[PDB]
RNA sequence: AGCAGAGUGGCGCAGCGGAAGCGUAGGUCGAUGGAUCGAAACCAUCCUCUGCUACCA
RNA sequence: GCCCCUGAGACACCCUGACGGCCGCCGCCGCCCCGCUCACCCGGUCGCGCGGGGACCCGCCCGGGCGGGGAGUUCGGCUGGGGCGGCGCGCCUGCUACACCGGACCGCAGGCGUCCCACGGCGGGCUCAGCGAGGACGGAGACCUCCCGCGGAGCAGAAGGGCACAAGCCCGCCCGACCCGCGCCCCCCGUGCCGGCGCGGGCCGCGAAAGCGGGGCCUACCGAUCCUUCGCCGCCCCGGCCGCG
RNA sequence: ACAGCGUCGCGAGGGCCGCACCCGGCGCUGGCGCGACGUGAUUUCUGCCCAGUGCCACGACCGUCACCGUGAAGCGAUCCGC
RNA sequence: CCACGCGCCGCGGCGAGCCCGAGGGAGCCCCCGCGGCGGAGCGAGCGCGAGACGCCCCGGGCCCGCCAUGCCCCUGCGGGCG
């Protein structure tokens, strides 16, 4: 255990408050970014997940892009952006 | 590449943990041993920070800021 | 898996089927399950729970089937089916469904026990208290050594929604008698006595 | 020797003697994620050579036979352990 | 240990479920179980044997 | 075509499964070849009026071999010096061992590392090895008989103990050759271990019951820490919670 | 040690050595050469054995024998095949 | 010999307490000065958690934790009583 085991926990009000929303990705960045997209297309693994990912075959974009990037939620997250071109197309 | 031990003839008697030439890795990056490479070249300047410009096969570019 | 587009087509095929369609909904329907991830020597075969049918008993049991209709016989007949391998299976192969008598079973277990049990068709013993026509109702899952798994739906004039439920409800005990189970089927198809095969 | 194919022993779940079906016990294959095994493999990276004592000196020619009793009501699982010898058989059913 | 392949007349050795032969009268087709209408054959289990490889029991 | 026909499998009709084989197809996945020059790599020359290769090598990173060419180390003990051999190097019986107990010996005669779901448990019945004298074949010899039978037989294997309405033999059931928690003895520092033994509480077996049974009559027949593997029930994963681990 | 005698490897993109690397020796060389070994001037000769153990095959690639790559499965660590 | 750590003995101060810690204080031997150690144990942990005697010593009895087990019942794989 981690915790020490008080019922009446709660001595003192708290002031918790992070008073922040989550950072926003801010539409400046989300502009150059579009700029520099048309200007340099895409990495050659984004495209492959994005044929992965045109015929139905996601476990094996997923497994790609995890032994591509390395992390699950990143993995995950970049399956998810490139299959917006692949679903618009 | 990995550092290889200078130990002639490649043996190194002792222990044999201590045993092992090509297979060490170096202790410090490319990076850090470009900024040493050129700080004895130019002693006079004062090395600020380095950014890496190119990557070969065999070759690693690193750029350094030296200040007067 | 939607049932309704199958389910139509065999209404459909209600008009389409036509054929001799004795006691049938036009047709019998049969179901092709294809298997993937299907080997001989790996152990996945479970032998697990109209068609003309006979049953042989002595008082009452024979007489409620007088009135029914359905087969009634006796057991005089087996010392002329011991003179006879041929007859033996004669009747085995003429009546799909075999039912028996409680009372008469010993007869059943030494007279009609051998020839019966090496045709593989197994004479159901009816005593005459037990009612006949709802174990006649009562009347299958198998896998033996073939990938390919056939079995009659229903030969059921019952409605096509009805006969879907007995579609599914096989499909999911294959599911449980299988390692992989609905992963493991690969393509079934639904048709007809004499129809084309629609995948499900 | 020659064990039965079911001997009725004590099942612990049930609290009583029930008949347990016989098979002989064998050791499982060695995981990787054990304690040992991720210390071992850890210990046997890098240069230095084998650093932990490889047994050499067999002497045993018999090994003692683990028969599972696992009991068909309960499922419950005990073993027991006949003496040293070269040849077992569990008789069939 | 793992992965293969073998074990058949007196001797050796073919036979791919449907004569058990040939070469030099002559069959626990190493046995056991299953499986099949029937396996030397398929499938397990073992007694082996051989080749290769593996190592804190 | 059926109902035939009789076959492992029923050959009117319709649909699919396997097994091959043969096209084809695919924004699919491997593999192999051939250019080209533009990295890369050589030769020539006083770059004086030129070539040879080439996406290959090389280098680097992982991976598998070969590798006393080298390193680092190890290479037991007991013992009428040591070696050679053997093993009082773990364990057991009768000795030598000197009548409690304890006594050394490269002292003696021997064993053990196994074998048995029966060669176990229990109850009932029975008597064994053999003399003598008898009974077609049948004789030294089987088989069937009576008698008298202290065990002269048997009890898995060394030796010594032990045992007769039995501990032997046969027969009938069975699995206690279980589960849980302790103590005692032998060796002994009086520590472990093997082996036994005595119990408290479960659940069973056999027997009419009383009883007896945690193997095989007793004395031999085996094994720390760590690691692994498995079973039984729970706890923890430390800011939580859930599945896996 | 020697002259002599054999054996062995090698056509330079090569062989054999050096060497922490960078890179050198043979080599201002080239098979009547260079490197590696035996035996040891003549004279007369050098039999048999490829079992074993070495060595050798652009001799095959049968069985094993790695990363990678790949194909299922999984929530993913992973796990199986190929 | 000295340092350091551990065991035991004796002695001094104080007592369910005890203590020149580092430090600070115009301040050298003075004053002030936390952890810690003891006062509760046991259990892998979850966790739970001591009174009944007793000049002393020992032995017995009982209580606490761990390990079972039987009942009872609240706020319930929870509590209690054996």
């Amino acid at each position: 255990p981690g915790k020490v085991f008080n019922l009446k926990k709660g001595g003192a009000v708290v002031r918790i408050v992070r008073k922040k929303e989550e950072r926003k990705t801010k539409p400046h960045q989300e502009f150059v970014k579009s700029i520099i997209q048309e200007c340099t297309g895409m990495a050659p693994y984004e495209m492959h997940i994005i044929e992965l990912l045109r015929m139905n075959k996601d476990r094996h974009a997923l497994r790609y892009a995890k032994k591509r990037l390395g992390n699950i939620k990143r993995a995950k997250a970049k399956r998810d952006q490139l299959s917006v071109y692949a679903r618009n197309i | 590449g990995g550092r290889k031990r200078q130990c002639v003839h490649g043996i190194s008697y002792g222990k044999p943990r201590n045993i092992g030439i090509v297979g060490l890795k170096p202790s410090r990056s490319l990076r850090a041993l470009a900024e040493q490479k050129v700080g004895r070249r130019l002693p006079s300047l004062r090395v600020l920070n380095s950014y890496w410009v190119a990557q070969d096969g065999s070759y690693k570019w690193y750029e350094v800021i030296l200040i007067d | 898996i939607n049932p309704e587009a199958l389910n139509k087509h065999i209404a459909e095929i209600i008009e389409r089927a036509t054929n001799e369609k004795p006691r049938k909904f036009l047709e019998t329907v049969e179901l092709q399950v294809g298997l993937k991830g299907y080997d001989p020597k790996k152990d996945p075969r479970f032998n697990l729970p109209n068609l003309k049918l006979c049953v042989i008993a002595d008082a009452r049991d024979a007489d409620r089937a007088k009135k029914l209709g359905l087969n009634y016989v006796e057991i005089e007949h087996l010392q002329q089916f011991n003179k006879d391998a041929k007859q033996i299976k004669k009747f085995a192969k003429s009546y799909d469904v075999f039912l028996a008598s409680k009372s008469l079973i010993r007869q059943i277990t030494v007279y009609a026990g051998p020839g019966f049990t090496k045709a593989g068709r197994t004479p159901l013993p009816l005593a005459p208290d037990e009612d006949l026509e709802l174990k006649v109702l009562e009347c299958k899952v198998q896998f033996k050594k073939a990938v390919g798994l056939n079995w009659p739906i229903g030969n059921v004039k019952m409605p096509a929604s009805e006969i879907a439920q007995n579609i599914m409800t096989t499909l999911n005990f294959l599911a449980t008698q299988l390692k992989k189970g609905w992963q493991n089927i690969k393509t079934v198809y639904i048709k007809s006595t004499m129809g084309p095969s629609h995948r499900i | 020797v020659t064990y039965p194919a079911e001997r009725r022993t004590f099942c612990k779940r049930e609290g009583k003697h029930t008949v347990h079906k016989a098979s002989l016990y064998k050791k499982g294959k060695d995981s990787l994620l054990a304690q040992g095994k991720r210390r071992y493999d850890r210990k046997q990276r890098g240069f230095g050579g084998q650093t932990k004592p490889i047994f050499r000196r067999k002497a045993k020619t018999t090994k003692k036979q683990v028969i599972r009793l696992t009991c068909s009501s309960c499922k419950c699982q005990t073993f027991q352990v006949l003496k040293r010898c070269h040849r077992l058989e569990i008789s069939r059913l």
